[PDB]
């Protein structure tokens, strides 16, 4: 149940997809879901749908059955800022905020697109948040440039311009938080809402 | 162990909570996910319109996106071609699209107030059954234990009532009502507790659960309507759905041929943004 | 001296030129294509095919050419996988690379420094032991160690990223020594096939589709002019978009894909 | 090129209906009316049209907690003046002037406005109970209707609490009243 | 030797021959039912056995060529070194998308070395300097303005600008248009570039100063005149073949075809059929792997261990000045032609001035007189049989697609090294967190709402969050 962060890894991605196609990262990727329900080790999530393991230990090689772990289609981006917004689908924006935990920021961020799509009543409430947190990217660009707030790009100057260590990229990574973007999830957010009121509703 | 999908959890307790009916602690795992249930039934008036409450949004943005084609255009260039040039060799078929636009607009609209209506319609009844329970239920609380406070087979207060819930939940009287029915849930009620027989108080007791099962009742009447009318705000709303898909997908190839004007991909790129959902989300 | 032929050529004059050992034992003509180890590239359709990328493009989201009908639209999102898994494996040591491209690392090095005789008898036995039996590349250590820190390989290897691209961008300056025609890797072949496309393409101004990734790649850091250990491959896909507007599909076999 | 008057109605036209359209197209005249020209001529056309995107804003939404059991009002006056209520006693009003109401009843001052906070339906409860004082002075005279109105188009006095800047006092006012009594201060 | 072309007829002892002679070009005379395209083939052969790119290039209207060929190349595994460009296929039955890729895109106006200007003056074949003199200057404005406009060179944006007009708008307008919607300005370019151009209308014997309605009758009589061999030339070059020439990457460039030893069979329609656009067709061949060979070539490379033999079937009817010829540069290249025609009387009946230059720069003549010839060699005359590779023939016949990728654009990559700099300076002073508090009224209350709840689960406390923000207003 470890905390994120934010690891901009040259290597990890050829790596990480490349499991995911064989059989070998498919047919644990049966056998660690059922021994964690679905749920979303690192922010809480619980649904069937577009569900990921990730690796603890920064390699993805060594897939035990101990070191592996399952995590919501937030958290598996968030682990690899240097491309997301490019590898298909996933989106984000690099913000500035402190108050929140990365956790506490996924999570979070989950309630405010279960009050968006299927709106219970809370519709007008979640949009006026959402709209407090994309704002702060505005600031996250001023300090670093215009042009790389977005993580796909952020991502890009680190490992483009040399950076490795566990210090200068904590430093550097410090109160920023990756705010997955509602607009670019749309064909999952919907498709887990959906496919939730189709269940319980028949 | 049968679990329910966080984002299910979040807006299958959240209804609840608009009802103030939150009686179930954790059997809300098991009971708005057994299908022969009660809280599932007052449940699926308002789920459905949920239901509707996406598609009529999909839609909704395609008509957001008609309407910006339309004002980019029409800000424009719109009188500087003469008429008898090439600028009126599509045009006119364009000022037919406003008026297509501006009735689907007009429509359309029509379609969001009956939906805001049906919400309201049914929340404001289904609300008025669920409080009226409780309160009902309230009474056979007290009353079931002076029927049971008087057995000489000694049980407590609120194991009853986590006695009784198991019987909505375990089985249904929501559709299926009888006066057979009826002795499966006395028969489940009492199997629950450890052991009872009351031959004249299967009797005794059958008077009692009366205002349950009437108030249980007004809700398939009132189920009996909501239903009918969400099939119909959801057939009429799938529609809407594909003739603004025509009229966004006729303007990008009509607007596309003039030869003085254009829509860039700057604009568009970003106008473009909301327009990557599914289609194929209501059947 | 006595009448010959097109096979008894192929076995006369193959000890003299020995880049052509590697074949003189097979009779390829009777195999077939798309099969086996000797087996031509993928056309940009008979690609995105193997690897299932292809999408009935629908309007409105991805706007078509308007005198276009019966043909396909490409997934960027499984695209971009597939092109970047291509990218070799990191490069950190000439030590730490494929037993292969090991040995044409070396051939490249001992070229640019201009000292052929060292590159030549790399090659000219490499393929004697190919052709009989399992080749062994540890015949090519003592021209590695002696150019590994030559100033000029240093140059051109300080300054990509991965094990293809400079494998092919140190090819791109051994050639300017005089010629290094492609055609002294064919026991390249079968040990190897993203790279024998890599060294294949280098020179032209199109690559494969077998290897578009290394190639997009190449171009863009001979463009910048820096190492960039991302991928760069947001150019391979845009070309493989335009590569497959370009083949009509037939409606029965319209159909059978799906958005 | 500043698009011409029939062009911008039609504009106006095909965005009627959503609150998002009809912003865009706000957003978009500002735009080349700044980048081009910008005349006060055209800052004076950019004013009315700024009052065009409130105005549809102001009139399709009152959700009015639907959910919670509720109904949106379906007659549109009421509609867009509790809108109204909403966003000027929400938004743009803090002590325009601290207790002031002289709302006379036809040349009698006697049924008068207690000049009460102008907090949350607090405004709105001091207006309905002078509302309600002003019927008993004189009840609701049956002038015409509009889908459901009731007007007092001549109806005694108009200003309670003013000042220059009391535009959103005297509308928050005008609207707690006219949610049954409407001097009909409506248009279109 | 090295290369072998056959066994003497009279006593049998075979004739190889060595690459020194080899390098000079060879020559060949015989008639079209002597059999002479087997031995174009067969001495290709002779010319793969050793890793070496033979171009043939056949204006005999074969079409049961490339299937020889293809059925040769894979027999020695280098099947993915070959291109195939064919121009006996159709004339403008090419548009849009296609059933199935016919041939391959040949371009030699992309790369600009400013060489063409050499292909071009040749491609075409007082009034034949004027010729000389317009294009020149198109060039310099051209191929310059392709280093950084969004224009690319092809047989169809410099045959736009064979017209006057559009010409004289980059005269006196100084201003650029092109085949779209677009306004281009030549004004910060030097002046090394347009002054050519700009001198010679001024050559012409007419020109009215202010509007183009009165000169152009004071020139379009001299205009047609001088530009009228070229605007033909590209007339016929841009409209026949369109799935050709208008490309922006050429799978077929000649200065790798070459360098790399690679193969290219290239078909021409025919030649004692309209050659006035026939023998156009095989020039832009001879033009391109000439005029990319002299001067346009990329401290001292070494001499070529293996004949590069370019094989030309009917140079009667294709020609350029000089080409038999191969400068001083090249000839690292190891570089050959073997020159072929139907008759030496008709040889030089093909064309002027020709069959003296291709019979003097030949060490090698070869007549193939109905024992298929004999070799005319400087000492003795020998008779024998060529030789005769006989490819069996294969059953699928693919030519090779690639793909058009780029380096990427120029407005993405200035902007990349731009915040890397940024970026970059940043990272090294070592003021690198960010600092500022900044404090907005919405993040506060949902942090508030978090961490005052003490429900552990975080999607359960994030909803009581909501619930509690949203009750809050
Ligand atoms: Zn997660």
């Amino acid at each position: 149940r470890c905390e994120l962060k934010l690891i901009a890894s040259p290597g990890s991605w050829r790596l990480y997809s490349a499991r995911k196609i064989d059989e070998r990262f498919k047919s644990y990727e049966q056998k660690i879901f059922q021994r964690d329900r679905y749920t979303c080790q690192f922010c809480g999530f619980q649904a069937r749908l577009y569900q990921d393991i990730v690796n603890l230990d920064g390699d993805y090689t060594n897939n035990r059955l101990s070191n592996l772990v399952t995590a919501c289609c937030f958290c598996a981006q968030c682990f690899f800022v240097e491309s997301v917004g490019v590898g298909g689908y996933g989106g984000g924006t690099l913000i500035y905020l402190p108050e929140l935990t990365q956790a506490e920021l996924n999570s979070l961020c989950h309630v405010l697109f279960c009050a968006i799509t299927n709106d219970t009543g809370y519709k007008s409430s979640a949009q006026n948040i959402y709209r407090s947190f994309k704002f702060r990217s505005q600031i996250v660009e001023e300090k670093f440039g215009e042009g790389t707030s977005d993580p796909a790009i952020f991502g890009q100057l680190m490992i483009d311009s040399g950076v490795n260590s566990e210090e200068i990229r904590e430093k550097l990574f410090k109160n920023i938080r990756l705010l997955p973007s509602r607009a670019k999830f749309r064909k999952q957010i919907e498709k887990w809402a959906a496919s939730a009121l189709e269940e319980i509703a028949d | 162990s049968q679990w329910l999908s966080t984002y299910g959890t979040i807006t299958a307790e959240r209804i609840l909570g608009r009802y103030n009916i939150s009686l179930p602690q954790d059997e809300i795992l098991e009971a708005i996910n057994i299908p022969s249930s009660f809280y599932r039934h007052l449940l699926q008036i308002p789920l459905k319109n949920v239901l509707n409450g996406i598609v009529i949004q999909q839609a909704s943005d395609y008509h957001v996106y008609a309407q910006k084609l339309l004002i980019d255009y029409l800000l424009s260039g719109e009188s500087s071609k003469e008429p008898d040039s090439q600028g009126a060799g599509t045009r006119e078929s364009l000022e037919d699209e406003r008026q297509r636009l501006v009735q689907l607009g007009d429509e359309f609209h029509k379609l969001e107030l009956e939906q805001d209506n049906l919400i309201a319609s049914s929340q404001a009844s289904l609300m008025k059954i669920s409080i009226d329970w409780n309160t009902k239920l309230e009474t056979t609380l007290s009353k079931l234990n002076s029927l049971y406070k008087n057995t000489n087979s000694k049980i407590k207060k609120n194991a009853i009532r986590k006695a009784l819930i198991k019987a909505f939940i375990h089985c249904d009287l929501v559709k299926d009502q009888s006066q057979k029915n009826k002795y499966q849930l006395i028969d489940k009620l009492n199997q629950t507790l450890a052991v009872s027989v009351g031959a004249e108080l299967k009797e005794s007791i059958l008077t009692n659960l009366s205002e349950l099962f009437q108030i249980l009742e007004a809700l398939n009447t009132k189920l009996d309507e909501f239903t009918d009318r969400t099939n119909h705000l959801s057939q009429q709303a799938k529609s809407f759905r594909t003739q603004f898909y025509e009229v966004i997908l006729r303007i990008i190839e009509l607007i596309k041929l003039l030869p003085e004007y254009k829509i860039d991909p700057a604009q568009d790129a970003i106008n473009r943004e909301p327009l990557y959902f599914d289609r194929t989300i209501g059947e | 001296r006595k009448t010959y032929d097109m096979k008894s050529l192929r076995a006369q004059e193959q000890f003299n030129w020995p880049a052509i050992m590697p074949i003189v034992k097979e009779d390829l003509v009777s195999q077939d294509v798309n099969k086996g180890p000797w087996a031509m590239a993928l056309t940009p359709m008979e690609f995105a095919r193997k690897y299932n990328l292809l999408r009935k493009d629908d309007a409105l989201l991805d706007n078509p050419v308007p005198g276009e009908e019966m043909t396909a639209g490409i997934r960027r999102g499984d695209a971009k996988r597939v092109f970047t898994m291509q990218l070799g494996p990191y490069w950190d040591g000439f030590e730490r690379c494929s037993p292969q491209a090991y040995a044409l690392s070396a051939v490249f090095m001992a070229r640019m420094n201009r000292d052929r005789d060292a590159a030549n008898n790399i090659l000219k036995v490499l393929d004697k032991t190919f052709v009989d039996g399992k080749p062994d590349f540890s015949v090519a250590r003592p021209v590695m160690k002696k150019y590994q820190n030559s100033e000029l390989v240093q140059e051109v290897v300080a300054k990509h990223a991965y094990v293809l691209t400079v494998i092919a961008s140190l090819l791109e300056a051994a050639r300017e020594d005089g010629v290094v025609p492609s055609s002294e890797f064919l026991w390249l072949k079968p040990v190897d096939r993203r790279l024998w496309y890599m060294l294949n393409c280098v020179g032209r101004q199109t690559p494969y589709s077998e290897v578009a990734g290394p190639f997009a790649h190449w171009k863009a850091e001979k463009e910048m002019g820096r190492r960039s250990l991302v991928p760069m491959i947001d150019e391979a896909i845009r070309a493989l978009e335009i590569a497959v507007k370009e083949v009509r599909l037939t409606p029965r076999q319209m159909e059978e894909l799906e958005p | 090129t500043l698009p011409t008057r029939d062009a911008l109605l039609k504009a106006m036209q095909v965005g009627e209906t959503s609150i998002e359209a009809a912003e865009y197209m706000a957003t978009r005249f500002e735009q080349i009316l700044t980048k081009a020209k910008l005349l006060p001529e055209c800052n004076d056309m950019l004013e009315k049209i700024k009052e065009y995107a409130q105005f549809v804003k102001f009139k399709l939404l009152s959700s009015a907690q639907v959910w919670s059991g509720q109904e949106r009002p379906t007659s549109d006056y009421q509609n867009t003046q509790e809108n109204k209520a909403e966003f000027l006693a929400s938004h743009l009003e803090g002590l325009p002037s601290g207790l002031k109401l002289e709302v006379a009843i036809g040349d009698d001052a006697k049924i008068l406005r207690g000049f009460s906070s102008n907090g949350k339906m607090v405004e709105g409860d001091q207006l309905k109970t002078m509302d309600g004082l002003l019927e008993g002075w004189l009840a609701k005279n049956s002038l015409a209707i509009s889908g459901g109105a009731v007007v007092k188009i001549d109806n005694t006095g108009n200003q309670t609490k003013v000042d220059p800047q009391e535009i959103r006092q005297l509308i928050n006012d005008s609207e707690k009243g006219v949610a049954k009594y409407f001097a009909d201060k409506g248009v279109g | 030797g090295i290369t072998f072309f056959g066994n003497d007829r009279k006593t049998g002892e075979e004739l190889w021959f060595a690459n020194d002679d080899m390098r000079t070009h060879a020559l060949i005379f015989g008639s079209t039912g002597s059999g002479k395209t087997e031995t174009l083939v067969s001495l290709s052969y002779n010319a793969l056995v050793q890793g070496s790119g033979f171009i043939y290039v056949d204006g005999k209207g074969d079409n049961s060529l490339y299937a020889k060929v293809f059925s040769m190349v894979r027999s020695m595994g280098r099947e993915d070194d070959l291109l195939l460009i064919n121009f006996m296929t159709g004339a403008r039955d090419i548009v849009g998308p296609q059933e199935k890729r016919l041939s391959n895109t040949l371009n030699p106006f992309c790369q600009g070395s400013s060489s063409m200007l050499t292909q071009l003056v040749v491609s075409l074949m007082m009034w034949k300097g004027r010729a000389i003199a317009f294009v020149e200057a198109l060039m310099r404005l051209l191929v310059y303005m392709r280093d950084e406009g969004a224009i690319l060179l092809d047989a169809n944006t410099i045959r736009n600008y064979f017209d006057l007009q559009r010409l004289e708008s980059i005269v006196i307008d100084k201003v650029f248009p092109r085949d779209d919607q677009e306004s281009v300005n030549i004004e910060t370019i030097p002046k090394l570039v347009t002054d050519p151009l700009r001198n010679y209308l001024n050559t012409l014997p007419g020109y009215n100063k202010e509007k183009k309605g009165k000169q152009v009758s004071q020139v379009l009589e001299q205009h047609g005149f001088i530009t009228m061999q070229l605007v033909r030339s590209f007339s016929s070059l841009a409209d026949t073949y369109g799935h050709i020439i208008r490309t922006n990457l050429a799978e077929v460039d000649f200065k790798d075809v070459v360098l790399n030893r690679r193969i290219l069979v290239v078909l021409l329609p025919a030649l004692e059929k309209s050659p006035d656009e026939l023998s156009n067709l095989g020039k832009i061949i001879v033009s391109s792997l000439k005029a990319m060979m002299a001067a346009g070539l990329g401290r001292k490379p070494t001499n070529a261990p293996t004949p590069y033999m370019c094989i030309l079937d009917e140079y009667g009817y294709y020609a350029v000045q000089g080409f038999a010829v191969v400068p001083a540069q090249a000839r690292s290249l190891g570089f050959s032609a073997i020159f072929a025609g139907q008759d030496l009387p008709a040889f030089q009946k093909a064309s002027k001035e020709e069959a003296a230059s291709i019979g003097a720069n030949t060490n090698i003549k070869i007549c193939m007189k109905l024992g298929e010839a004999h070799i005319f060699f400087k000492s003795k005359i020998v008779r024998a049989r060529m030789f005769y590779a006989n490819p069996k023939p294969v059953k699928q016949l693919k030519i090779n697609q690639f793909l058009k990728v780029e380096p990427p654009p120029d407005d993405y990559l200035m902007k990349l090294q731009k915040q890397l700099a940024s970026f970059q300076s940043i990272l090294e002073s070592g003021d690198l967190s960010i600092n500022k508090a900044v404090e907005n009224e919405e993040i506060t209350l949902i942090s508030k709402a978090l961490k005052e709840s003490t429900i552990v689960e975080p999607i359960e406390r994030g909803v009581a969050a909501l619930i509690a923000f949203h009750g809050q207003n």
